[PDB]
């Protein structure tokens, strides 16, 4: 189990780590986050309390180095950093832990919640949607914009996410427009998986990365793409069976987790009757169709 | 964006466009089988490609061997059409292919703007008119050469006969549209109109009668009268 130890609390902010949140007040003695499993990636992010505009925060895995957080008072947020001393790290923390002034990631151990909602997501694929290199960690907050936004301005503060796009040459072969367009399996088997994301783990990793940085952020650009990517799929005739198996779980811990009262912005009408009775893959996805409709059957 | 009442002029400016109308390129009969269920026969359509500036119509014959051993077939023939105007625009000079080809059903949107992917710089575009273009069949010339196709084939008509010598774009278009509106809510009625008088006649080379601009006045205000009328016949008042 490691640690993110802060250096203050200056400001009243909301803080959130995974799916969990507490709120700190104005110089209330806070130290940082003890006992955040090993094996995940993680996202630590902020909502101060005077300005409920831009949430933001971190992506990190603690196995990739020592990080902790210090509030910067001319740029006014927390900023995350990465401490190289290790035996002035591990001296900072153990004084943290004997003051106990650190919360405890609070985990039910039957809870394997944040594991299905980050299966296939990696530091070093969320290191190339959002382009950082000098620090092992990643930034994104709500107003970021995804590259392909930005074709629809600042190219060093995008998400990098793979353009998807239905009416596009990529995605549909010369000769086969009417095929290509209502039967996408071409686009998602040969030009995205053979061609772009090498295998389906990688792609429900971008998948679960979008849908966790719109629910995080409301960031509304990785709301379209998570919902893009969904799309794909299930106008797709032809999908590995392994593959449906496993969106259909992927679905269901996202919706599952989803906070009731932003089922509005966050989940796409269009998208989700289609893919759920209409599309290829409408009889696919037993599990999400059931949560879908016994929690939002309004949207439906 | 979309075709209404408020852009109507931009019709008849200097830059090419084409109206689309798929409406005729899937046509069928309906009857009864031997056995007492319903089936379906289908004839020959066309595609209804035209020039609102010049009249140049491009009538695409859709010859029924198209469609054997096909499914869904209302769906393929707005694809089909698709592909037939992405095919008539490569084969024009690049100087005659048009800026924007607007499309008289939404449906067809999508399946043009798929096709034309090669064409970036060629608007797609709906519209809110309701254009009677359906009522082309009714044109006894263009009825013949579709019936008789044996095979695919396109044929080029230019729809105002020599109208543009004496009107301009805009008044031909009014009336082609006034003489569609009419055909297609009373076909005999607006048939009976058009030839009552046996003296004038129909040019080899042209779709409709030799008016004289007062015949043609005349023509106008009894299409219009049919119109009017059938629209009571049709609610009473
Ligand atoms: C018969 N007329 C001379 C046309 C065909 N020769 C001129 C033209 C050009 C494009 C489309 C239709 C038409 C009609």
């Amino acid at each position: 189990m490691n640690t993110v130890p802060f250096t203050s609390a200056p400001i009243e902010v909301t803080i959130g780590i995974d799916q969990y949140s507490f709120n700190v007040k104005e110089n209330q003695p806070f130290h940082g986050i003890k006992d955040i499993p090993i094996g995940h990636v993680h996202v630590i992010h902020f909502q101060h309390a005077d300005n409920s505009s831009m949430r933001y925060g971190y992506w990190f895995d603690c196995r990739m180095g020592n990080f902790y957080i210090q509030y910067d008072p001319k740029d006014g947020l927390y900023k995350m950093m990465e401490e190289r001393d290790g035996a002035k790290f591990e001296n900072i923390v153990h004084n943290f832990k004997e003051r106990q002034m650190m919360v405890s990631y609070p985990k039910i151990d039957e809870d394997d919640t944040w594991y299905n909602l980050t299966e296939f997501v990696q530091m070093d694929k969320i290191r190339k949607i959002v382009r950082k290199d000098e620090n092992q960690f990643s930034y994104v907050d709500s107003s970021m914009t995804t590259v392909q936004e930005n074709e629809l301005s600042d190219p060093a503060h995008s998400l990098n996410y793979t353009v998807i796009n239905f009416k596009s040459r990529e995605a549909i072969r010369p000769g086969h427009e009417m095929e290509d367009f209502l039967d996408k399996s071409y686009y998602l088997n040969t030009v995205m998986l053979q061609g772009i994301f090498k295998n389906s783990s990688n792609y429900f990793g971008e998948l679960q990365f979008a849908f966790l940085n719109a629910m995080f952020f409301g960031n509304y650009g990785s709301s379209l793409q998570w919902h893009a990517m969904i799309e794909l799929i299930c106008s797709s005739a032809t999908v590995p069976k392994h593959m449906l198996d496993k969106l259909d779980e992927i679905l269901y811990y996202q919706i599952k987790t989803l906070p009731e009262q932003y089922s509005d912005i966050l989940l796409n009408e269009r998208v989700w009757n289609i893919c759920l009775y209409s599309s290829f893959q409408k009889n696919s996805l037993h599990n999400t169709e059931k949560i879908m409709e016994n929690k939002y059957p309004e949207l439906l | 964006g979309a075709m209404n009442s408020s852009n109507y002029a931009e019709l008849f400016n200097n830059d090419i466009k084409l109206f689309v109308d798929d409406t005729n390129v899937y046509r069928v009969t309906v009857h009864k089988t031997f056995e007492g269920n319903v089936a379906t026969k289908a004839i020959n359509g066309c595609i209804f490609t035209l020039n609102p500036k010049t009249g140049h119509l491009f009538l695409k014959i859709i010859h029924t061997s198209v469609w054997a051993g096909q499914k869904r077939l209302s769906q393929l023939a707005k694809w089909k059409t698709a592909e037939e105007v992405s095919a008539l625009v490569r084969s024009l000079p690049k100087e005659e292919q048009p800026k924007q080809i607007i499309v008289t059903r939404k449906a067809m949107l999508d399946p043009l703007e798929v096709h034309m992917l090669d064409f970036p710089n060629i608007a797609i575009r709906p519209t809110e008119l309701r254009l009677p273009f359906s009522a082309a069949m009714s044109i006894d010339k263009l009825s013949d050469v579709v019936m008789k196709a044996t095979e695919p084939q396109m044929v080029l008509f230019n729809i105002y006969d020599d109208w543009l010598d004496r009107i301009s774009s805009y008044t031909a278009f009014s009336r082609l549209t006034l003489l569609l509106r009419a055909l297609k809510t009373n076909e005999e009625s607006a048939k009976m109109i058009l030839l009552s008088d046996p003296t004038i006649t129909i040019k080899s080379y042209h779709l409709w009668p030799s008016f004289t601009d007062e015949q043609w006045i005349t023509i106008e205000s009894q299409m219009r009268d049919l119109i009017l009328t059938e629209y009571g016949r049709k609610y009473n008042v």
